[PDB]
């Protein structure tokens, strides 16, 4: 679930760092380019957000493990509201995503619905 | 089997909503209101009271079908038995579609026609104590514990043939401690009541979350205050417009069901903007027995709080207080049921002595670990801690309970008043659990 | 210092720090792209500016 | 702060109640110790923690 916490964030791009090796390898999968991490914002926000580049480096002793996000939205409560203008600030941790969130992004009505993968 | 006084003090509540409600309807100029006045208490010091009445009504009938307002009634004359000093305004609303709106033909012989019932719950409830029977069998009957079939048929058979007088003055009651007007249904009359308040400015949903249910309490809380001459108003429009500032200044404190679910909600939302801020150093003021369950609670609570707003090592950078409301002592017990759980905290009492430094020393942390020194500060409610919050005063101070905010300095703090009965209610208001 | 302080001024662009992560997530909602700033210029005279970039970081 | 690393440790024939009057006179002149009691009972996992330290601010827990 944990994955890491953001190093720098810009209105264009959040960089954030995973905590070990450990953790990295249990989440390596769910780590690609182009799936979902959530970044809390506060005590109850979360800006969604989605990999754009990885970057692991363990030159001589230094072990980096950077990712680079783009915000993509604010789940603010229970209800999603599209938007890059929330800013996390440094040091919040990053969640994954789990199914529910992201059941309830694809939601709409209940009658204009088109199942198409 | 719940007991009666319950369901009296519940219709009582609902008179007095009603009769508010109906107050700030009429509330145009120079109303000078004195809502209700009798909670069921020992000491009425300061009369200031309109009546404890009902308000009932079945489903549908063009008159009063039989044996209908004959609960009220009772207990109105059997209250007034014990009723002295300035005089009380009795009086008893209901609704029907199709009746005489104004006050009813009650002079005489009603009441010596509803007097001449003959149920035995009104016997054993309020007949016997407002006329008193004339034979030592039926006193000693009607002071078992239990009664049988055989008893209860005798007394009803002695009731309806002996005829029995009383000491009360009947007559001084109707005329004046008594008074019958068929009003409208409430129910029906909210769409009404939110049009009308639906004249200024305002919002939609506003009104019916906010501005309505704050205007009832403010208004029915004019009369609970200990001076008696605190009621005069003049010009309702202008006082209108005074308690449209004041939702708005206190926008708490709802009595009813109205929005809300479980048993409080809907104040949660007005507090979500303060608790989603990091950095924010948030007092709570807790009254114990005012909440059920305290002692084998407390800590759990305050876990699954500081694993919510004090988790984070850079951002959390306030440290919570909970100033409870006891003695000195039965902080080290708090102490040791916390140490127990592996959570830090500081009380700033060693025995008895109360250190100022120990108090508002701020935690070290190291960041590269995620260790702080102390993650919350648990003291009592005595006058060198209250010195000591305002010397270093707090962005919001939550009030559980009833508590003296007295000696605590107001400036730039935020009031928020939270009555609750149990903790579930706590952690649902603070956005730490989802449901009930 | 409502928000923060100048660190660089150039005739196309002002450089402004904030002062702590307090008054940042407090008025994090005007900091945004495209909203206006007051940067004091002498005792009485002020300088209208608009926001154009964030950059929040650790040093 | 760097050099001495280790904390003394001193055990008296005395009862709890002397020992939290040493306590407080101890916090009056600005000390910081550890008893390992809370009220009266004692906890082993307080008494035997290492103190924490940040050379920077010249800072011991006790």
């Amino acid at each position: 679930m944990k994955i890491g916490s953001v190093i720098e964030s810009s209105p264009h791009s959040i960089l954030v760092k995973i905590d070990t090796l450990k953790i990295f390898e249990k989440a390596k999968s769910a780590l690609q380019i182009g799936k979902y991490l959530k970044i809390q914002e506060g005590n109850h926000n979360f800006v969604l957000c989605v990999i754009q580049n990885i970057k692991i480096s363990t030159d001589k002793d230094e072990d980096i493990f950077i990712l680079t996000v783009q915000p993509v939205g604010i789940f603010k409560g229970e209800e999603f509201f599209q938007g890059n203008s929330m800013l996390p600030s440094p040091t919040e941790p990053v969640f994954l995503v789990e199914d529910d969130i992201l059941n309830k992004i694809f939601s709409n009505e209940k009658t204009k619905i088109f199942h198409l993968g | 089997m719940m007991s009666r006084e319950a369901d009296h003090t519940i219709k009582g509540f609902l008179y007095q909503f009603n009769k508010t409600l109906n107050s700030i309807l009429s509330s145009t100029d120079q109303d000078e209101i004195q809502i209700e006045g009798i909670i069921e208490d020992i000491d009425i010091k300061n009369s200031n009271i309109t009546n404890a009445i009902q308000c009932k009504y079945h489903e549908s009938k063009v008159r009063h079908n039989l044996s209908d307002i004959y609960k009220p009634i009772l207990q109105m004359l059997l209250h007034f038995l014990e009723n002295d000093s300035l005089n009380i305004k009795y009086a008893l609303y209901a609704y029907f579609p199709n009746e005489q709106v104004g006050v009813k033909e009650v002079t005489k012989s009603q009441i010596e026609e509803i007097l001449s019932s003959s149920n035995f719950d009104y016997i054993s409830k309020y007949i016997s104590k407002i006329k008193p029977p004339k034979e030592q069998i039926i006193k000693e009957l009607l002071g078992k514990t239990s009664k049988t079939t055989e008893d209860k048929t005798r007394i009803k058979k002695y009731y309806e043939t002996s005829k029995l007088e009383t000491i009360v003055d009947i007559d001084k009651f109707l005329r004046d401690h008594f008074v019958f007007e068929i009003g409208l249904s409430y129910e029906e009359l909210m769409n009404e009541t939110k049009n009308l308040l639906m004249k200024e400015g305002f919002s939609l949903e506003d009104v019916k979350d906010l501005f309505y249910p704050n205007s009832i309490q403010y208004i029915a809380e004019l009369s609970i205050l200990p001076e008696a001459e605190k009621r005069i108003s003049s010009k309702n429009k202008l006082i209108d417009y005074l308690k449209g500032n004041k939702k708005t200044a206190m926008s708490r404190w709802t009595s009813e069901v109205l929005t809300r679910k479980q048993l409080l909600k809907v104040r949660k939302n007005q507090l979500v903007p303060s608790l989603n801020i990091n950095s924010r150093s948030r007092y709570f003021i807790i009254d114990p027995d005012t909440i059920d369950n305290f002692d084998d609670e407390f800590i759990l609570f305050v876990k699954d709080y500081l694993d919510k707003y004090n988790s984070k090592i850079k951002l959390h950078t306030e440290t919570p207080c909970f100033i409870l409301k006891t003695d000195v002592n039965n902080l080290s017990e708090y102490h040791k049921r916390f140490v127990s759980r592996n959570i830090q905290i500081i009380t700033g009492y060693i025995g008895d002595t109360f250190y100022f430094k120990e108090f508002n020393k701020e935690p070290k942390r190291i960041i590269k670990d995620n260790w702080v020194e102390f993650k919350a500060r648990i003291s009592c409610n005595s006058d060198e801690v209250i010195k000591c919050i305002n010397y270093k005063k707090c962005d919001d101070l939550y009030i559980v309970g009833g508590v003296d905010v007295s000696l605590l300095d107001t400036a730039d703090v935020n009031i928020e008043n939270l009555e609750i009965n149990n903790f579930r209610e706590l952690k649902y208001l603070l956005s730490m659990l989802k449901e009930i």
